[PDB]
């Protein structure tokens, strides 16, 4: 249900609770305009899913190698490795593959249902849905898009964005990776904090 | 009254004086902590 | 290096200027008792001068034939700390100030005598608008997209 | 609860029209008119009730250790320098932990002033809650285990006045101890013995 981020504060009038994850949090009035609200609703899902994926694929290899079953570099050094193709080729492939899919996503935001059709095989399309929550091929196991699951997705995405910000900031001061920083905190809890890092 | 003194403290010259005093203090303290800077060296 | 200039950490004229300034300070320092306040002030000035020259040397500045640092503003990536990053900071702060001013003027114009609120500030209202400059680049961009930033030419008049 | 026929701070003087002896400890003292507007009066009442309890906690923990050290039961150092010693961790790392832990409670209290009765329920277990019914005077097993806070509106006012006066005394006592430590140069308990040894010369004018 609709909770409160600050017990004792009044909720905005435009956050009545028709969206998953509503907790009356918008102190700086970014979403007063109705269209800004839709744009930000989409942007939240996109940045959150990318952050979740990045955190998972940024943390799991480190612990796997530290266990001793793999020998891989840290996340801040994997871009300076030896691969079958140079970095420029990979970037160009990425740019070309992403212009298409991102404009395809954009055309559905501009007007829903416009790009549901399959371009090549003119026999497949996407049934009616809500923007940000497609189905069909994108839901292989065909789970249930209940209100509970959307809230569970949003909570983990919002957590992951802060986790990624923490990793980025902790690498620019310590320079030893997340797990090493955690084990250092767990070694001497009262002598290993951010205060000792700067002094 | 408190209402009247709060109204008088909100007039333009008084508020300008307070704002510029606070800003000048902030800039002086910053220049005392990081003096003689010609560039941004942190990143 | 760039434009025939020399790095300040390898310039003889730069070191000569540093030595001359330190000698000039030491000549004055040699006039007072070692533990007197003027002597301590002069010594602090000397240490500050040495620190300034060392930091200029090791921050990658370039020095001319006169032995003074020169700034590069053409876009070269070895000197962004000289103009580009502080310029971004200046633009961010200036945009914050302008945005909060415009929002106050728009919020106050709906009253019976708006001019009375321009010579006497409503601090209660201004304290809710000041924190919103934190995200002025997003708000201004969205306002520009939706056509709320600009007034049509036909509607402009006293 | 107006009570014009009450003692005041200055006999023969007219009490201000915005004070009528309703709040406990009211003696008609507000020369500068800092509480003329009724909106700021509640804020001032809460601020005084908080400063009072902080001062009482400070005073009760600043003289008894000194007295015990003077007698010789305990060997605690001077209170005026205990902040500059060395403990099991860095002094800066204690301040941040203090800030977090105290800030939780300070915000929890702040929420009640703006919206009374909106933070009386435990956020984790929604069954346990506080029985307090007035702002600034909570109540429950956490803040009133004995149960002295529930009584007729005769003993409640006298108890509140007792608390206010025992706090007002400590507010001056703490500042006096600070000034004496900064000026005299020794402990506060030693000053009492110095004044009780030669009560004619051992005064402020001695230095
Ligand atoms: C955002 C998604 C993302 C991206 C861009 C990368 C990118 C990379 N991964 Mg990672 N990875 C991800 C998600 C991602 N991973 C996820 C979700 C998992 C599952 C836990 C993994 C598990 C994984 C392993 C086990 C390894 C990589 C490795 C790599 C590197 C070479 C493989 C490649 O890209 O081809 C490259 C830096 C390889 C490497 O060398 O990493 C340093 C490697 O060994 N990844
Ligand atoms: C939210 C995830 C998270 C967690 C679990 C940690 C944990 C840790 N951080 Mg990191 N950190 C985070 C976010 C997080 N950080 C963020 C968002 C930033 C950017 C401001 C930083 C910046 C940072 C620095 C600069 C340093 C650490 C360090 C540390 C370690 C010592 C504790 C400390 O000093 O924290 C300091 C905490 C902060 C600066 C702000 C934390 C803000 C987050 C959002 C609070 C999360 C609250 C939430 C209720 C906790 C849930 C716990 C658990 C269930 C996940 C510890 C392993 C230190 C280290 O490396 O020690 C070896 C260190 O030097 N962190
Ligand atoms: C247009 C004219 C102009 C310009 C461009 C400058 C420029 C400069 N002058 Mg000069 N000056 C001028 C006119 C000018 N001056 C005039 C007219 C006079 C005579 C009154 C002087 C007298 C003078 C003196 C006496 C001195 C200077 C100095 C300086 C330097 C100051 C650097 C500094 O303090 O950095 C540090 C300051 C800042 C970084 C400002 C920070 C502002 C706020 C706090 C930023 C907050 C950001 C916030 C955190 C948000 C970002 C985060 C985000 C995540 C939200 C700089 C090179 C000083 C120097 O060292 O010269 C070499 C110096 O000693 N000037
Ligand atoms: C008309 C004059 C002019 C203009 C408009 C530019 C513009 C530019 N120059 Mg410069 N440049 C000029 C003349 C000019 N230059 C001349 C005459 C020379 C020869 C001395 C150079 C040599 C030069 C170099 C060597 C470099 C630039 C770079 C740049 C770019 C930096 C922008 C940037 O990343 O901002 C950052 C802004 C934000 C992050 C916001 C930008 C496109 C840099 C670049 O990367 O260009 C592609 C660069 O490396 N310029
Ligand atoms: C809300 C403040 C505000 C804003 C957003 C603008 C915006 C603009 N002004 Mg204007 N201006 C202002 C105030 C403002 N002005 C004031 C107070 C004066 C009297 C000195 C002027 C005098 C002025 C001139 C003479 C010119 C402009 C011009 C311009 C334009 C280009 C920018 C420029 O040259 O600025 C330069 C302006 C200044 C350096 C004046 C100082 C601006 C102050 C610092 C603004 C903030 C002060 C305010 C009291 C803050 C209130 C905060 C609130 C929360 C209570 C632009 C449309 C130029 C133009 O027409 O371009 C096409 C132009 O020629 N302005
Ligand atoms: C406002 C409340 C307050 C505060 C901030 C402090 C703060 C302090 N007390 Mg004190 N104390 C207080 C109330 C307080 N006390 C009360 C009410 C009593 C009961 C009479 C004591 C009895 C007491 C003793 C017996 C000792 C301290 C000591 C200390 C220090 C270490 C505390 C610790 O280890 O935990 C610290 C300066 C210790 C100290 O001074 O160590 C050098 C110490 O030995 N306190
Ligand atoms: C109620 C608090 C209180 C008490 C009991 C004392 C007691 C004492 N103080 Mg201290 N003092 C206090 C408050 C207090 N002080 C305050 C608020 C200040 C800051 C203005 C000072 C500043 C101070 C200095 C600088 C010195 C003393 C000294 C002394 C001693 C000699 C008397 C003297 O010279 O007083 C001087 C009095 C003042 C400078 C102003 C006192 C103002 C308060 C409000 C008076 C309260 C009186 C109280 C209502 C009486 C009934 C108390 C009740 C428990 C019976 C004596 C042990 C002297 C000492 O160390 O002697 C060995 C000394 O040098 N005091
Ligand atoms: C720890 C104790 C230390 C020592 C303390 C000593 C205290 C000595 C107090 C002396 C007596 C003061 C009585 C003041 C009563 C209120 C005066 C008043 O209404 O002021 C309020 C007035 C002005 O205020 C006007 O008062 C009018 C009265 O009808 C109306 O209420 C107006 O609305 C109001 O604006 O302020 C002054 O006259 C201040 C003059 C001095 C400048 C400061
Ligand atoms: C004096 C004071 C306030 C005085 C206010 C006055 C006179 C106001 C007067 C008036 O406004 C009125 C009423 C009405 C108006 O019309 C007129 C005026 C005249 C304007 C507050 C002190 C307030 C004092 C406070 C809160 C002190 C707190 C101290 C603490 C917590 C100490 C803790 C520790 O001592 C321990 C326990 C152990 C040690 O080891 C460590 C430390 C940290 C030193
Ligand atoms: C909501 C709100 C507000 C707050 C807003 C806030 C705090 C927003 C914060 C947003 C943040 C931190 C967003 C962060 C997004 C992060 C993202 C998308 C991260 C993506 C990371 C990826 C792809 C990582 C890839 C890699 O790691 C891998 C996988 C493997 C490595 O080898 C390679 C790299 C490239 C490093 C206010 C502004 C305060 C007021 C308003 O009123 C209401
Ligand atoms: C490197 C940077 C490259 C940037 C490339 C992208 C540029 C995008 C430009 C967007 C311009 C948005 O603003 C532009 O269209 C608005 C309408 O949508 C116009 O708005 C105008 O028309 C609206 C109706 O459509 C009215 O409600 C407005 O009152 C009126 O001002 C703006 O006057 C115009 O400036």
């Amino acid at each position: 249900a609709k909770g409160a981020w600050l017990p004792g504060l009044a909720s905005p009038a435009y956050l009545d609770g028709s969206l998953a994850g509503d907790n009356g949090f918008d102190p700086l009035a970014l979403a007063a305009d109705p269209e800004d609200l839709r744009w930000f609703v989409q942007a939240e899902l996109v940045n959150g899913r990318w952050a979740m994926l990045g955190v998972a694929g940024m943390l799991i290899p480190e612990v796997l190698t530290k266990g001793g079953l793999l020998n891989a570099p840290e996340w801040y050094d994997a871009g300076k490795g030896e691969y079958f193709a140079s970095s420029s080729t990979l970037f160009v492939i990425e740019f070309i593959l992403f212009h298409y899919v991102e404009i395809r996503r954009w055309q559905d935001i501009k007007n829903p249902g416009s790009v549901n059709q399959d371009p090549i095989f003119k026999s497949y399309s996407l049934p009616a849905h809500e923007c940000g929550y497609p189905g069909s091929v994108f839901n292989p196991l065909n789970f249930a898009p209940t209100l509970e699951n959307k809230e569970k997705e949003l909570a983990n995405g919002r957590l992951a964005m802060l986790a990624f910000l923490g990793f980025l900031v902790q690498h620019n001061v310590t320079g030893k990776g997340p797990f090493e920083n955690l084990q250092q905190h767990l070694a001497d809890p009262w002598h290993n904090t951010i205060i000792q890092t700067f002094s | 009254s408190m209402r009247d003194i709060k109204t008088y403290l909100s007039v333009a010259p008084v508020l300008s004086t307070l704002w510029f005093g606070a800003l000048a203090g902030l800039l002086i303290e910053i220049n005392r902590l990081f003096p003689d800077a010609l560039s941004f060296p942190f990143f | 290096d760039i434009a025939g200039l020399t790095p300040c950490k390898d310039s003889k004229a730069f070191a000569k200027r540093e030595k001359q300034s330190v000698k000039k300070l030491t000549s004055s320092l040699k006039k007072y008792a070692p533990d007197s306040a003027p002597a301590l002030a002069i010594q602090a000035t000397i240490d500050k001068t040495k620190r300034r020259f060392e930091n200029y040397g090791k921050f990658g500045l370039l020095c001319g034939s006169d032995g003074l640092p020169h700034l590069i503003v053409s876009g070269d990536q070895r000197h962004w700390g000289e103009f580009i990053t502080p310029g971004v900071l200046f633009l961010y702060i200036a945009g914050w100030i302008g945005w909060v001013g415009r929002s106050y003027l728009i919020a106050v114009s709906g009253e019976k005598k708006p001019a009375m609120r321009e010579i006497i500030i409503d601090v209660e209202l201004a304290s809710k608008i000041i924190p919103r400059g934190f995200i002025w680049p997003v708000a201004a961009y969205r306002e520009w997209i939706n056509g709320d930033l600009v007034v049509d030419d036909a509607d402009i008049g006293y | 609860a107006s009570a014009p026929d009450r003692p005041i701070w200055f006999p023969g003087s007219t009490p201000p029209p915005w004070l009528d002896g309703s709040l406990p400890g009211d003696f008609g003292f507000d020369p500068w008119g800092l509480g003329s507007d009724p909106e700021s009066l509640k804020w001032n009442v809460q601020a005084e009730l908080v400063h009072c309890r902080w001062a009482m906690l400070g005073a009760a923990g600043i003289f008894i250790p000194e007295l015990l050290t003077k007698i010789g039961i305990l060997n605690t150092p001077s209170w005026y320098t205990a902040g500059e010693q060395e403990y099991f961790t860095d002094t800066t790392t204690l301040f941040v932990v203090e800030l977090i832990l105290i800030g939780w409670a300070e915000g929890r209290r702040w929420a009640d002033i703006i919206k009374p009765g909106s933070v009386n329920t435990d956020p984790i277990f929604p069954n346990n809650k506080l029985t307090g019914t007035d702002v600034g005077y909570p109540g429950g097993l956490w803040f009133d285990p004995l149960g002295y806070g529930n009584a007729s509106p005769e003993k409640l006012k006298e108890l509140r006045t007792k608390e206010i006066k025992n706090g007002r005394l400590a507010m001056l006592a703490v500042m006096g101890a600070w000034f004496q430590a900064e000026y005299t140069g020794t402990g506060p308990i030693d000053n009492l013995f110095a004044h009780l040894a030669d009560p004619g010369h051992a005064t402020i004018f001695r230095a």
